[PDB]
């Protein structure tokens, strides 16, 4: 029993962190990818505005 | 049987242990390195008892010193007498045990166990006629108190038939390590009252009182309350280690000492103490040896009864005084001896004295008054347990409340035995 439960507080912390610093990378990269996709819409919005300056003229 | 084994294990253990072997050498003319260097053949008549006989005739103490930690028996090594002892019988671990029953009886002890009990196996074949076993301990502890009480399970298991004997000091708040004291004691208490056939439960609270009150020593050390218990422990091997006409082993003494199987702890006692140049007359020692002030237990004798009372008077003097004062304590104080046991105080006189005293006297006595012990270790358990106070560092290495739960209750038990025989 003794062997039992400090393997067990071993094998739920290494479960525990590795659930965490996955769940970590994914809320990073997701917050990496709303940045850039708001920074890419500028440049559809810019690409945009410089043609309607030549389909003005 | 002649053959007794003797282990000590833990620091205190080993410490009064190695004080046993100082004592016990002096009286039987044995130097530090294993020479006889006496001069009455009775230091030689019965030294197999104690002692394995080498060549060049060395004389080789029959002990296993245990430990789960290599200070202590280090400590015995370099000390006076250490020499002495066989150097496989040193058996040790690393790790220590912290003052823990559990890391002691089921864990780290449980790993050292075994190799113990090859040295026991190797002592125990080359014994003539092995009576039996005989340890020195702590209860409070860890090694002493939970090894210890595994030792005394695994002996039994081997050797069934053979009288198991100890010196088991119990812990007090005034002599105090740990604030755990009290859980290993109650586990351990259960293990003797099983396990063994006679305990003799030196109490530190008792030692402190004798060398603070009766004594006048302000700050005592371990070495004060250890001279207490060495001079107790000689005294109750004194009618093995010599003759004088008696004809009794281990097994015998049990036999008269222990009416009832379960209610075989004694309260030890000593006259004079010390720490003298005017010898006691044989009514001072008998005043003295049944006085509670002199009591290595702290218990009051007048709060129980004696179940029996065996007085092992030593030196010089006259026999038909030793019956008269015996005769005069019982005959004057007969309500605290029980009437259905008949003629249960029995006496001894040994010629030869022990060191520094020209006469002295050992008390043991089975009083129904040892349950206030028992109660007091009962009473400390129960204020931590309520609370499951400090548990924790029992339930890391395995154990369940459950086993806490029993070991309370079957020490409540042993008081509530004491109890029906104190009224009967
Ligand atoms: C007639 C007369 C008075 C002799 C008598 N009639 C009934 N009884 C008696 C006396 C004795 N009865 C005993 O039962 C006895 C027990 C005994 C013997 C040896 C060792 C240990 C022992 O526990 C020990 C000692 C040192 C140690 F390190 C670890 C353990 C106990 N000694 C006695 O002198
Ligand atoms: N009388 C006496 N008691 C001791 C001695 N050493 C420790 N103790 C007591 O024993 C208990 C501690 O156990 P100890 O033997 O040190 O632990 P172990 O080495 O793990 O068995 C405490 O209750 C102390 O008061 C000693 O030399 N003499
Ligand atoms: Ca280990
Ligand atoms: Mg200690």
């Amino acid at each position: 029993k003794a062997i039992e439960e400090n393997n067990n507080f071993i094998k739920m912390a290494k479960e525990k962190l590795a659930q965490k610093m996955e769940s970590n990378k994914e809320n990073r990269e997701a917050h990496l990818a709303a940045m850039l996709e708001r920074l890419q819409e500028k440049d559809k919005h810019a690409e945009e505005v410089r043609k309607n300056k030549e389909l003005k003229e | 049987m002649r053959e007794i084994v003797h282990i000590q294990a833990g620091q205190c253990g080993n410490q009064i242990g190695a004080k046993f072997w100082e004592v016990i050498s002096d009286e039987h003319g044995i130097d530090p390195t294993g020479s006889y260097h006496g001069d009455s053949d009775l230091q030689l008549e019965r030294i197999n008892v104690y002692y394995n006989e080498a060549t060049g005739n060395k004389y080789v103490p029959r002990a296993i010193l245990v430990d789960l930690e290599p200070g202590t028996m280090d400590s015995v090594r370099s000390g006076p007498f250490g020499q002495i002892f066989r150097p496989d019988n040193f058996v040790f671990g690393q790790s220590g045990a912290g003052n823990n029953w559990a890391k002691g009886h089921y864990t780290e002890g449980a790993e050292l166990v075994d190799s113990v009990l090859d040295v026991v196996r190797k002592e125990s074949e080359s014994c003539d006629c092995l009576q039996g076993f005989q340890l020195t301990h702590s209860l409070g502890g860890g090694t002493g108190s939970g090894m210890g009480t595994l030792l005394i399970s695994k002996i039994r298991e081997e050797y069934p038939d053979r009288i198991m004997n100890t010196f088991s000091v119990m812990p007090s708040p005034k002599v105090s390590d740990t604030v755990v004291e009290p859980y290993n004691a109650t586990l351990s208490v259960h293990q003797l009252v099983e396990n063994t056939d006679e305990t003799y439960c030196i109490d530190n609270e008792a030692l402190y009182d004798i060398c603070f009150r009766t004594l006048k020593l302000t700050t005592p050390t371990y070495g004060d309350l250890n001279h207490l218990v060495s001079a107790t422990m000689s005294g109750v091997t004194t009618c093995l280690r010599f003759p004088g006409q008696l004809n009794a082993d281990l097994r015998k003494l049990a036999v008269n000492m222990v009416p009832f199987p379960r209610l075989h702890f004694f309260m030890p006692g000593f006259a004079p103490l010390t720490s003298q140049y005017r010898a006691l007359t044989v009514p001072e020692l008998t005043q003295q040896m049944f006085d509670s002030k002199n009591m290595m237990a702290a218990c009051d004798p007048r709060h129980g009864r004696y179940l029996t009372v065996a007085a092992i008077f030593r030196g010089r003097m006259s026999m038909k005084e030793v019956d008269e004062q015996m005769l005069n304590v019982q005959n004057k104080n007969s309500s605290y001896f029980v009437e259905w046991i008949p003629n249960n105080v029995k006496t001894a006189v040994c010629d030869i004295p022990p060191r520094g005293l020209k006469m002295s006297a050992t008390f043991i006595g089975n009083s129904t008054a040892i349950q206030e012990l028992f109660k007091r270790i009962s009473e400390q358990f129960t204020a931590m347990f309520r609370r499951k106070a400090f548990l924790h560092w029992y339930t890391g290495e395995g154990m369940d409340e459950m086993e806490f739960t029993e070991a309370e209750s079957n020490m409540n038990d042993l008081v509530s035995e004491y109890q029906q025989y104190q009224d009967a």
